[PDB]
């Protein structure tokens, strides 16, 4: 094959092009030994509460302002083309 | 155990006993692995386990 390909930043398994690692022990269990639906509700509720309390206003402010100007624009546009608006 | 007893116990073994033991112990059962060194190319647990049970049969 060969063909002398170019330069990338991914590689493949075995040589992923990353810095050399040392002294990183990792443990994991088997899917048949662990239990799904264990601590899901508690952790999910805590994460959702933290995310709502943390991000929050970032979304709350622009959407609220946009909705307010939407309502005001609809009301004013309906008023102006009515009888009393044109006068 | 005397060598006569060992010979008798080994003689009883047939291919069907091997098949039964391999089906009740090896065929699609949990494994415990342990790796040391440069193991970047060693895939994760589920992909490793998937190879212990052939799908053709
Ligand atoms: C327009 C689009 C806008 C949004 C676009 C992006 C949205 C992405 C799509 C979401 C879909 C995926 C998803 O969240 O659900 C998959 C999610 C699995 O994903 P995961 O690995 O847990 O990771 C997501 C976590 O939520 C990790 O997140 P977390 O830890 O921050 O937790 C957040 C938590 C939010 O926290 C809560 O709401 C508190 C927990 C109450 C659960 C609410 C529903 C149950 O989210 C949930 O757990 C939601 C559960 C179901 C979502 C409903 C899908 C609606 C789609 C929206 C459109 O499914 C479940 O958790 C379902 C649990 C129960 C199912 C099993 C039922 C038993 C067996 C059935 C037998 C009957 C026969
Ligand atoms: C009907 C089901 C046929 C699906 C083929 C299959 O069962 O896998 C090959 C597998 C051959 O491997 P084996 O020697 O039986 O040992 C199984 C090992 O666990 C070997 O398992 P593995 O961990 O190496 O996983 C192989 C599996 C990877 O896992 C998947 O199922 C891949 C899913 C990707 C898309 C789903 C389609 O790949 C396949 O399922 C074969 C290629 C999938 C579709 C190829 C697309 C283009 C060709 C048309 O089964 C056969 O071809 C024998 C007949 C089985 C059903 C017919
Ligand atoms: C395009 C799809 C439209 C139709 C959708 C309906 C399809 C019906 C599928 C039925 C559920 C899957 C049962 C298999 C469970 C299983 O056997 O999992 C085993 C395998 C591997 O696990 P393992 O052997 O290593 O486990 C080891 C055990 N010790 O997992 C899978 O291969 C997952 C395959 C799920 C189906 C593929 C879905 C992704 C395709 C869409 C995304 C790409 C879109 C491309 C454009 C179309």
């Amino acid at each position: 094959g060969g063909a002398a390909g170019g330069k990338t930043y991914l590689g493949w398994w075995g040589h992923l092009g990353g810095p050399k690692q040392k002294g990183i022990i990792t443990y994991s269990l088997s899917p048949f030994q662990q239990r799904p639906m264990a601590g899901f509700f508690k952790t999910s509720t805590q994460n959702m509460f933290r995310r709502v309390m943390t991000e929050g206003l970032y979304v709350a402010i622009p959407f609220g302002i946009a909705y307010y100007i939407y309502c005001w624009g609809k009301e004013r546009n309906e008023f102006l083309n009515s009888k009393h608006g044109r006068h | 155990m005397s060598p006569q007893e060992v010979d008798l116990r080994i003689g009883q073994i047939t291919e069907k006993d091997v098949a039964r033991v391999a089906s009740e112990m090896i065929w699609d059962k949990d494994i415990a692995v342990s790796a040391v060194g440069s193991i970047e190319g060693l895939l994760d647990y589920n992909r490793i386990r998937s190879s212990i049970s052939m799908n053709r049969w």
